[PDB]
């Protein structure tokens, strides 16, 4: 019986296996990379 | 209430098969995808 109430806090979802989490990349690079190359070549 | 205790213990075991299944796909959708993103790579062979 979960009623998340609190005024003075919030309670967190704690069942995570936090072993399997916290490593998504965006790497805008990962292209950005191939685009300043050939701007480079150019 | 052995039989609760049977039932229970079962219904883990029932869950281990599951959680094979639930990784088999899981990890599956996972591996296609990234089996796709090598064509990133191949656009790496661009770089090349």
């Amino acid at each position: 019986k979960i009623l998340p109430l609190s005024k003075t806090s919030y309670n967190q979802f704690t069942n995570y296996n936090v072993f399997n989490v916290a490593h998504q990349e965006t790497e805008a690079e990962a292209k950005l990379e191939e685009s300043k190359h050939k701007i480079r070549q150019m | 209430q052995s039989l609760t205790d049977q039932i229970l213990s079962v219904e883990q075991r029932y869950k281990e098969k599951q959680e094979n299944l639930i990784r088999s796909e899981q990890i599956r959708r996972e591996e296609v995808i990234y089996n796709a993103e090598q064509k990133l790579s191949r656009q790496m062979k661009l770089e090349e």
